[PDB]
């Protein structure tokens, strides 16, 4: 669970730059 | 040599069904799963694979040397089957061995190996000897026992013997021995009471052959095992019956307080595992060795020694302190243990772990829910346990055990694969987290009293709905409050008035907003307007009455293909029809897969792209079966293929997110099966079928040529002088063609026979199908249309008996002969004012005519001499019982014989 | 940790759903 969390986090975390 | 519908992997088995240890090396243990018999390999992580049986596998032992295979299953037509461990792809068989008997219900197999036996479920139990090693298909000897002994599931093979063996029910106890010179097979089941020790010893479990001395061995519930010795011919009764070896039961002792129920013997070691967590190892005297107990571990009902007798370290070692006078090392082969609640283990044959292999579950099991996204999919049972694996990975990971005693059976992801829920059968709703499996809101959600039958979420992540098993709806929501999201409950309403068969979301894009749809078995379909629904009331709107006759099972969203939008639905008629996204009026009629049962569920396999959009594919699930079909659907069978499973009932159906695989679980097989498609071969199935009319006029008995075909197209013609007008002067004119309401008239010359309501439905069909594209209404039909609107409509095979025997037994009274039967006025009165009303005058006229009592046709000259006569007919005619049997004489000269199946794909 | 990270997971989801 911690580390699929951690690869959630940097999806969404790249994901919003992409955005941005 | 290629399928459509393969099968690799199971989760789960049946822990009644004893595994054994097959290639220790490696470890590769076997284990049974329904009907499908399974070997897997911890380390190379891969499964290999017995293929069926025409039931569930009923008992299995394998040869001591780990080469050989045997299995049965239960049910009629059961087969004995043995295998190869390390071909892997063996085949040996007996056939047809009982004809009634319902599958051998235990069954061992010589350590000598040269034979097999068997006890057969049934009413009595049959007992019969097998020389496998030949090519033998029929017994070698027989005996059939009293009732009185019991259910005898438990049967085993004396390695000091090739001639005996040892059955016991949980209530007699038999020794049997086997003389092949004499063609005889002879018994004993002497009886225990208390006498024998003044004591209790109550139901007994499992019987062996002992070690070293002419003994049985029994062990007990009641902490106790029994031994038995046997007698053989005196010298002096040789010259006579030489009364067949005797059991007599010497001796009783009590060996701890808790429940034994296993007991298996290992190269002069004896070994036994009790109810509660402890497994013991004897010398043959009985002498104490040392136990494995207290574990996180109980209930031990599979234990297995390994096939690799130990080499022996003693240099350094770990080997346990054995409870002798001295005690001395101890070294068992490697041995494997597992629980009653499904817990699967390995030892280290030198204790230094206890290792746990797969886990899985319980009791009974319901259906799984897959990412959309991710290669993951979430497996339940009824009891205390959701889990979650990635089945590309083949890999146990997340799960979270749940609360005690709570039955489970709904599972859904939400659209986003984000969020995961639950549904549990004692009024009980969660949320859970797709992750971690946290209870999402800081209680679940209880609002409802009694078993969940369906949930779903809406495209808006905010909505979820759930329906339960009293017919009633619940709907959930969430409300945005501080910069937070939170659930809560939303208000509940009864809207069915019959079992809940399906409860979908929809969506309004005209309005980017959620909507709320229920199939019930009423014949009911209902929408809820959500954004006005408030507290206290759901705000129902929409009621439309869909089926007749029959009931509808599945709803779901048909894939879009058209200007126009549809939802499927599917009935106990082996029909299949769209509804429209906005009226929810029909037009489609279809027939669905021929195979055998009516669908129970259908899904929709994803879209990654244009070339999904180009071909789209839907797979069911039926009672027994799992199938796909090739859109848009026709009836074509060659456009179908159907598949067995699990099939004591299947229960649900999840699909693979890329689109490649499907998963089935089961009911009380508490198992769960990947399956893996190849769609070419449909393409090339469909190709079988060829092309234009070639099906439908396969579909026709005779085809282009049948007396039957030719009967049919003289109607045609029949009904276009119809529409002209017998008298006419003009010269005869025919095209094509037959005018709308002509069809019902010769649709029931062929001999089917529609409600008003159907040629309403069928009026619509023929009307609205061609209307969005060329914006007109059309009422020319052409025969090759007709001809695919009655096999849809048509019954899925001749006309039957049943409904009309149904109708009655609603109506009737049994009469003196029991026979569901009505009075003659009473049926006439009912059949003018009840159903679809009669005119009284047009029943006497369809009556007169019925009985041939008028000019016949009814259509060029004239009658009205006869009308009178009907009056006093209605007395005279009818009997004043009725019956099926004197209905269907008066309806039938056909006698509508029976249809037949097997060579239909 | 593994709820905070579920808690960080919802609000970049969320603050995508705003760059929605």
């Amino acid at each position: 669970i911690i580390e699929m969390q951690r690869l959630e986090i940097r999806r969404l975390r790249d994901q919003i730059q992409e955005q941005e | 040599k290629v399928y459509p519908l393969s099968m690799t992997w199971s989760f789960g088995w049946n822990s009644s069904l004893p595994v054994y240890y097959m290639r220790e090396d490696r470890r590769v243990i076997l284990y049974t799963c329904a009907h499908t018999a399974i070997m897997y390999d911890v380390v190379r992580n891969t499964q290999y694979h017995l293929q069926g049986h025409p039931n569930i596998i009923s008992c299995l032992c394998v040869s001591e040397d780990r080469r050989w295979i045997a299995t049965a299953d239960e049910g009629p037509d059961c087969l004995i089957i043995i295998w190869d461990s390390f071909t892997g792809i063996p085949v040996h068989t007996i056939f047809d061995s009982c004809p009634e008997g319902n599958g051998m219900r235990s069954i061992a197999i010589t350590r000598d190996s040269k034979f097999l036996a068997t006890i057969s479920d049934s009413a009595t139990q049959k007992v019969c000897i097998w020389k496998w090693t030949l090519a033998v298909e029929t017994p070698a000897c027989t005996l059939e026992l009293p009732k009185e002994y019991g259910f005898q599931d438990n049967l085993v093979f004396n390695p000091a013997n090739n001639k005996e063996l040892v059955s016991n029910s949980k209530t007699q106890a038999i020794y049997y021995c086997w003389f092949e010179d004499k063609g005889i097979l002879a018994h004993s089941a002497p009886v225990l009471t208390e006498k024998t020790f003044n004591k209790l010893v109550g139901k007994f479990s499992q019987s062996v052959f002992h070690l070293k001395l002419p003994q049985v061995l029994s062990a007990t519930k009641e902490g106790k095992l029994v031994v038995w010795d046997i007698h053989y011919p005196s010298s002096t009764s040789s010259s006579a019956i030489s009364a067949f070896p005797f059991i007599k039961p010497r001796k009783l002792v009590h060996l701890q307080k808790e429940a034994i129920t296993v007991l298996m013997t290992i190269d002069s070691y004896i070994v036994t595992g009790d109810i509660k967590g402890n497994i013991k190892f004897y010398d043959h005297t009985l002498s104490v060795v040392n136990w494995y107990s207290n574990f996180k571990l109980g209930a031990i009902r599979t234990l297995s020694f390994s096939k690799t007798i130990p080499s022996l370290p003693t240099e350094k070692s770990n080997l346990p302190t054995d409870c002798t006078l001295r005690g001395d090392l101890f070294v068992v082969r490697n041995f494997i243990i597992g629980t009653f609640d499904a817990t699967v283990y390995h030892m280290t044959v030198d204790g230094t772990k206890l290792e746990k292999l797969f886990v899985e579950p319980r009791d009974a099991v319901y259906a799984v829910s897959c990412h959309p996204y991710q290669p993951l999919i979430a497996v339940g049972s009824v009891c205390g346990m959701i889990k979650v694996w990635d089945f590309e990975k083949k890999v146990y990971l997340f799960s979270r055990t749940f609360e005690k005693g709570l039955g489970v059976q709904c599972l859904t992801y939400n659209p986003e694969g984000a969020l995961l829920g639950a549904g549990f059968t004692e009024g009980t709703v969660y949320i859970l987290d797709a992750m971690s499996l946290e209870n999402e809101s800081p209680e679940p959600f209880k609002y409802s009293k009694s078993s969940v039958s369906h949930c779903c979420f809406s495209h808006d992540s905010n909505y979820m709905a759930t329906a339960d098993v009293n017919f009633t709806v619940a709907v959930y929501m969430v409300v945005v409050k501080n910069g937070q999201r939170v659930w809560e409950y939303l208000a509940r309403l009864r809207s069915h008035q019959n079992s809940i068969q399906s409860l979908l979301f929809g969506v309004h894009l005209d309005s980017n907003e959620p909507r709320l749809l229920s199939l019930g078995k009423d014949r009911f379909l209902i929408e809820y307007n959500l954004v006005k629904s408030c507290k206290d009331h759901l705000d129902v709107l929409d009621v439309h009455r869909t089926d007749q006759g029959n009931y509808p099972t599945c709803m779901i969203w048909y894939p879009p293909l058209t200007k126009e939008l549809f939802l499927l639905i599917c009935n106990s008629g082996y029909k299949v029809k769209l509804f429209n996204a906005t009226t929810k009026m029909c037009r489609k009629t279809l027939l669905g897969p021929a195979y055998g049962s009516p669908i129970e569920h259908a899904q929709v396999l994803p879209v990654k792209s244009t070339l999904e959009l180009q071909k789209r594919y839907l797979v069911f699930i039926n009672k027994d079966k799992v199938g796909l079909q090739i859109l848009p659907v026709d009836g074509n069978p060659h456009k179908t293929c159907a598949i067995v499973c699990h099939p004591n009932g299947v229960a649900g159906m999840a699909l693979s997110y890329d689109g490649r695989f499907a998963f089935t679980a089961g009911g009380q097989d508490r198992s769960v099966v990947q399956w893996k498609i190849n769609l070419g071969a449909l393409e090339a199935a469909v190709s079988l079928g060829g092309e234009d009319l070639t099906p439908f006029y396969g579909l026709v008995s005779g085809g282009r040529e049948g007396k039957f075909y030719r009967e049919l197209e003289d109607y045609f013609y029949y009904s276009q002088i119809r529409s002209q007008g017998i008298d006419t002067m003009e010269t005869r004119q025919v095209s094509e063609h037959i005018c709308l309401s002509e069809l019902p008239f010769v649709m029931r010359a062929i001999g089917f026979y529609p409600s008003e309501e159907k040629i309403e439905d069928m009026f619509n069909e023929i009307k609205f199908s061609e209307y969005v594209e060329t914006g007109k209404l059309i009422d020319k039909i052409n025969l090759p249309d007709f001809l695919k609107v009655y096999l849809n409509h048509r019954p899925p095979f001749g006309n039957t008996m049943d409904g009309i025997q149904n109708s009655f037994n609603v109506l009737g009274y049994t009469n003196s002969e029991g026979k569901k039967a009505i009075r003659r006025e009473d049926f006439l009165n009912l059949l003018l004012t009840k159903g679809e009303h009669m005119t009284e005058e047009e029943m006497i006229d369809c009556f007169s005519t019925l009985f041939g009592l008028t000019p016949e046709g009814w259509k060029s000259e004239p009658a009205a001499t006869c009308i009178n006569g009907p009056e006093i007919c209605l007395q005279k005619e009818l009997p004043e019982e009725i019956t099926a049997e004197i209905f269907t004489t008066e309806i039938l000269g056909l006698t509508l014989s029976d249809s037949s199946e097997q060579l239909i794909q």
